[PDB]
RNA sequence: CUGGCGGUGCUUCAUAUCCCUCUAGAGGAGCCUGUUCUGUAAUCGAUAAACCCCGAUCAACCUCACCACCUCUUGCUCAGCCUAUAUACCGCCAUCUUCAGCAAACCCUGAUGAAGGCUACAAAGUAAGCGCAAGUACCCACGUAAAGACGUUAGGUCAAGGUGUAGCCCAUGAGGUGGCAAGAAAUGGGCUACAUUUUCUACCCCAGAAACGAUAGCCCUUAUGAAAUAAGGGUCGAAGGUGGAUUUAGCA
């Protein structure tokens, strides 16, 4: 429990573009709160939509060997959350993130977080 | 330990040709051009043909992964549908699953 | 079965609608209604012979 | 018989110091029963002893609610506070509005590299950086998709390498050669055309 | 007659357990989910290597203990791991549940150089659901 | 008997211990906190009703198993032990006499209700001579304190939703009203615009009526909204579009124009739109290729053979 | 190879076509010979690191078998079943 | 007595179904696609619902485990076994399945025979268990999705893994170039077009005329490469003649 504040530059995120793909939505949904419920606690707002899936259906054959007539429905699904963040230090950036993988669900809710450095100039 | 030998058959092959690229980019790129009359053209030509058999991705046969099974196989999973559908049925795929709509 | 048991077709009917029956109309507004087509669009100009010797003469669905 | 704080678990106990580690269910030490299992026509879901639906969870017992609120309030530290930036990006676009993207996707299992999340750009506003105000004649039209009609949003992208940092100084060294080979222009800088002016210049 | 998971009746009498007792479309309405990885997205990479390793551990725990699963594992990711989840059947003593858990987990670690730790659920009776 | 019992207890232990040890430490906690708990704590990654983790009262789940009606000594309690379906018997007896002495004077609920109230089975005979024998104490003209028990089991009937309102006007900008309202009809797109009072045309984002819709029937559908309420040329338009294609579109854009109409219009007159049904969408979408057949719809050729 | 690889009571049930385990093998006692703190010596009270000869493997093994065939013998065990009049049958048996 | 079967009697249903009505295509020629197989040094398994635009979602070689030529005993696997066995299975799938029953444990009846057990103004039937049912997903619970139970077809598969018996032990195995991708003989299906809205043009629904189809070659072999099947670029810009029962699904 120590700030380990030293001196040297860090960087700032400009408008943190947050995603979360995920297949079903009870998943979606416990990762979407525990999500809000730790911006809350850092004290950041966030904004959601109602997307649709993603049908990438690839069918095939039902019997392994021969046999043709009937073909099989396989298909994944995946609904976007869009949490994106506004303004923190690299630091808490990366607590955060590191306290968000030390539980992420394993295969569903899947992250897509995409930061935006700046980069001081000459 | 392969099952069959087409195994070891398309594991050499890939092999061989995963070995070199650099050399089959640049003549392939040499081929198709007007630039520089055909004398360099067919040299390049005449040298990609002097590289052995097998060394060649040509030779590749996108099979399955149990017993060599080209039979609906899937690229992106590699092995055939044998134990994938048995996972699909059961659930240990997240997601990949019947489409239920 | 690609229609749907519980959607059901509206009622074009609104020219005798200008002056039991309040019945009725409260039975129709209690229905399930749908959207009507446009090839056969009740219009003023649905001529029932016309209209009929259309869709015979309906090609690939060019109405 | 009778396992480890389990059932006889005193009531009312510190709910966070019950899952302070990621574990699965453990149905052996929940004192919770709950009703897990698809009930029969004239059944019961099956009980808690022994039930593969809890398992199959992905499990967030750990890190409840409050549990999540203490461990928030205990790692406030070991960060760096942010000075009034002050929200909405507007202040930041005013002094600095270069802004490089970067994304970083997530995977399970042995490996953990990822580098198909390396698109990076090269947005860096020239008219705000101030060194070659000459170039505005020039960059306005050498670069390509750019020149907006309503926003204008200035960006030199150059993602012929995949690294940010010598991304960044890829870009200050071109900065500079542009700086150079720009004040000695070339030929056809004044004299453009007579069919093509994205600024007016003589003749016409 | 299809019968890929779904099991044929016969008679009233079929100590089936609970998650053997499910057919294998109800995987978004009552069966959930055993092993995860993000190689069955729209779209991730790192899919036939974790089905492989997990089809792989799955025999693998199944053997070491012959005969001492009330049913099916429940693999699991969470780290550089695989955490499996199973309904142990109170069989051996704990003394060499204890060593064998350990020899197996050593022997993971040393071998794919990845610690796969597992868990534990000791139930005496196989969790019955349905007489089909 | 007892198993009800174990399991109430095993519920009010697990009750106690979820206000306790949790957070929410009141124990009068409805099913609201229990809903959030499984949602959040206890992702199912399911959608089943039942499947779904419910722990609640074991008496509104489990089909209770009715204790024994006797205790020692045997001598079941009740005296119409024999006829099957004590309950049951009991009832029509008590009907029989109820009409018997009011001829000497001179919705119903479902199954799966009764059966969750009590615990006795029933067949289809049984349930059609019980409503017979309701019906004929209803029309056999009798008292009141019989007929009002008789009638307590018809509960509700539920009727909801049948006319419709007035749609967001908006009162802003200026003092004529502007509605905006949408339109969809096989996966097409098309808001309207359509302004209040106001002699002059109907425009299309700078395009009028007249410049859209080349076809006569394209036309005549819409102005149907117009033809109906007779204001031929009284409000302008901005409608836009956003997919679909020609008779989707038009069909869109009919149902968004009469929507913004009736935002502003008579009752009387929306209520006799919603009936033409012109006000709403008809799900029919293009045919979908069978993955076990050939072509869209046709299946396999010389499958038979 | 490891794909020719499944579970065991498929293939009984294949071998043995009705239609139309590893007692022998110990799980405890390692199959190669060697000897450790755990079992086959004093339960951790002389606890520590040594290795059997393979022979003694290989005559642990043969062991094993012969206990194989012996419950085999056991298996083959008769029994006394009464006849009942007719040889064989259940006439008047009890 | 149970069942099968009847050009077997009576009664009720079929709502694209079995007919009384209607649609585009096969019963006219060329390319691709298969099969039994004559060429052969060239797997060919099913060969009437249960098999072929199935490895084919592609036969330059990779597909090909077949021989012309060389190989080996540790046989990359404590092998290969595609050498027979799938009419010996696990496992997988297909019609009936356009269905509604299928049964453990009991009771009654047939002078106690194989067997049957239905009459709600009620004559012996009670029925846990599975399924229809029911329940659940995207856009709801609809439309689209999952299931279509016991069982005939000894339905097909050693051809994804092992598999009841036999054997190659110095191969009956696979590995290095070559090949089978034209039809002795029979033929379904995908495209080209069988003509007047076919082929050509403008108004983004303001009209007519001759009364149209590189179908394949040759090189760069595309897509690659040791080596090239419909080809992106130079030669077919024409020629065929809606066909008689029958046939496929279709209530918007
Ligand atoms: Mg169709
Ligand atoms: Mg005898
Ligand atoms: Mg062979
Ligand atoms: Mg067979
Ligand atoms: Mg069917
Ligand atoms: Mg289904
Ligand atoms: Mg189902
Ligand atoms: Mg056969």
């Amino acid at each position: 429990p120590v700030v380990t504040i030293s001196d040297e530059p860090d960087i700032l995120y400009k408008r943190l573009s947050v995603l979360v793909k995920g297949h079903d939505k009870a998943v979606l949904d416990s990762y979407e709160y525990f999500a809000v419920l730790a911006a809350k606690e850092l004290g950041i707002s966030i904004k959601v939509h109602e997307p649709p899936r993603k049908i990438e259906r690839f069918t095939l054959l039902q019997s392994v060997h021969i046999y043709k007539k009937h073909r099989v429905q396989y298909e994944m699904r995946t609904l976007y959350r869009c949490l994106e963040l506004e303004h923190l230090t690299g630091s808490t950036a990366d607590v955060y993130l590191e306290y968000i993988q030390r539980n992420l669900p394993e295969g569903v809710a899947m992250e897509v977080t995409k930061t935006q450095l700046e980069q001081l100039p000459e | 330990h392969y099952v069959d030998w087409r195994m070891w058959r398309d594991v050499k092959r890939r092999k061989m040709a995963y070995e070199y690229a650099d050399e089959r980019l640049r003549i392939n790129s040499l081929r198709k051009n007007t630039i520089l009359p055909k004398i360099l053209q067919d040299v390049a030509d005449e040298e990609i043909a002097a590289l052995p058999r097998d060394s060649c991705p040509v030779r590749i046969r996108n099979r399955c992964v149990m017993t060599s099974r080209p039979r609906g196989v899937k690229r992106r999973w590699r092995l055939s549908r044998i134990v994938f559908r048995h996972l699909a049925d059961h659930g240990q795929l997240s997601g990949i699953q019947r489409a239920t709509w | 079965s690609r229609y749907s048991p519980e959607f059901k077709d509206p009622l074009i009917d609104k020219e005798y609608y200008r002056k039991e029956e309040k019945y009725v109309r409260e039975l129709k507004k209690t229905q399930l209604i749908k959207a009507a087509p446009a090839g056969k669009t009740s219009s003023v100009f649905e001529d029932p012979v016309i209209s009929k010797f259309t869709n015979m003469m309906m090609i690939g669905g060019n109405k | 018989a009778l396992p480890p704080r389990t059932e006889k678990m005193a009531v009312d106990q510190d709910w966070p110091s019950v899952y302070p580690v990621a574990a699965p269910f453990k149905p052996s030490a929940v004192p919770l029963p709950v009703r897990m299992g698809y009930p029969v026509k004239k059944g019961v879901p099956m009980a808690k002893e022994g039930n593969l639906e809890l398992l199959k969870i992905p499990n967030f017992l750990h890190l409840t609610p409050v549990a999540i609120k203490k461990h928030c309030e205990a790692l406030k530290d070991f960060c760096t506070e942010w000075p009034a930036a002050l929200d909405s990006d507007e202040k930041c676009e005013k002094h600095f509005p270069i802004e490089i993207d970067s994304t970083d996707y997530v995977s399970s299992g042995p490996s953990v590299r990822n580098p198909r999340a390396r698109v990076v750009v090269l947005r860096v506003k020239l008219s705000s950086l101030n060194l070659d105000d000459h170039a505005k004649k020039k960059l306005i039209k050498l670069v390509g998709e750019r020149y907006c009609k309503t926003t204008d949003v200035l960006t030199i992208k150059t993602d012929r390498c995949p690294l940010r940092r010598q991304n960044y100084d890829y870009a200050v060294y071109l900065l500079t050669v542009l700086y150079h080979e720009s004040w000695n222009t070339e030929e056809w800088e004044k004299s453009k055309t007579e069919a093509d002016m994205e600024e007016y210049i003589w003749e016409n | 007659k299809n019968r890929a998971a779904r099991v044929r009746v016969s008679k009233g009498d079929k100590p089936v357990t609970y998650e053997e007792a499910h057919a294998p479309h109800y995987i978004a309405h009552r069966k959930g989910w055993l092993s995860l990885h993000t190689g069955n997205l729209d779209g991730e990479d790192h899919a036939a290597e974790r089905t492989v390793e997990d089809v792989f551990l799955r025999k693998f725990m199944w053997g070491t203990f012959p005969g001492c699963l009330a049913d099916q594992l429940v693999l699991k990711r969470r780290g550089n791991q695989l955490e499996i989840c199973a309904v142990v059947l109170r069989q051996l003593s704990p003394h060499k549940y204890y060593f064998l858990v350990g020899y197996s987990e050593t022997l993971l670690s040393y071998f794919y150089k990845c610690p796969v730790r597992l868990h534990l659920q000791t139930v005496p009776s196989k969790v019955v659901y349905k007489y089909l | 008997e007892d198993f009800i019992k174990k399991q109430i207890e095993e519920f009010n232990i697990g009750k106690r211990h979820l206000a306790n040890m949790m957070g929410e430490d009141p124990e009068t906690f409805t099913q609201e906190d229990i809903d959030r708990a499984i949602a959040y704590l206890f992702p199912s990654g399911l959608f089943e009703k039942r499947a779904r983790p419910v722990m609640k009262h074991p008496e509104q789940i489990f089909p209770r198993q009715r204790a024994i009606q006797w205790g020692e000594d045997g001598r079941p309690f009740h005296y119409l032990f024999y006829t099957g379906k004590q309950s049951y018997y009991s009832l029509m007896h008590d009907v029989y006499g109820m009409l018997l002495n009011l001829e000497k004077h001179q919705r119903w609920l479902i199954k799966e209700e009764l059966e969750e109230m009590l615990v006795e089975k029933l067949s289809d005979l049984d349930y059609m001579q019980f409503i017979r024998l309701l019906e004929k104490l209803l029309t056999s003209q009798c008292g009141a304190a019989e007929e009002e028990f008789v009638q307590r089991f018809r509960r509700s009937v539920t009727l909801e939703s049948k006319k419709q309102l007035i749609e967001p006007v908006q009162y802003d900008e200026q003092g004529m009203a502007f509605s905006k309202s949408e339109g969809k009809r096989k996966t097409a797109k098309a808001e309207a615009i359509v302004y209040k009072h106001g002699s002059g045309r109907i425009k299309v984002n700078g395009i009028d009526y007249q410049l859209y819709f080349p076809i006569t029937q394209d036309r005549e559908q819409l102005m149907f909204p117009f033809h109906f309420v007779d204001r031929l040329g009284k409000h302008d338009v901005t409608c836009t579009v956003s997919g679909g294609g020609r008779s989707a579109q038009a069909g869109a854009i009919r149902l968004a124009m009469a929507k913004a109409l009736c935002s502003f219009v008579t009752e009387d007159e929306v209520e006799w739109m919603r009936q033409a049904g012109l006000l709403t969408t008809d799900p029919r979408v293009r045919e979908r290729k069978k993955p076990g057949q050939e072509g869209a719809r046709r299946k396999f050729t010389w499958k038979k053979r | 190879s490891f794909f020719t690889k499944l579970t065991a009571d498929e293939l009984w049930k294949g071998a043995l076509a009705e239609t139309g385990l590893n007692r022998g093998q110990i799980i405890g006692e390692g199959r190669y010979g060697f000897l450790w703190p755990g079992l086959n010596v004093p339960l951790m009270k002389v606890q520590t690191i040594a290795q059997r000869s393979k022979e003694e493997q290989e005559k642990v093994e043969a062991d094993m078998i012969q206990q194989r065939e012996e419950w085999d013998r056991k298996k083959k065990m008769k029994v006394k079943r009464e006849r009942g009049w007719s040889g064989n049958s259940w006439g008047g048996i009890s």
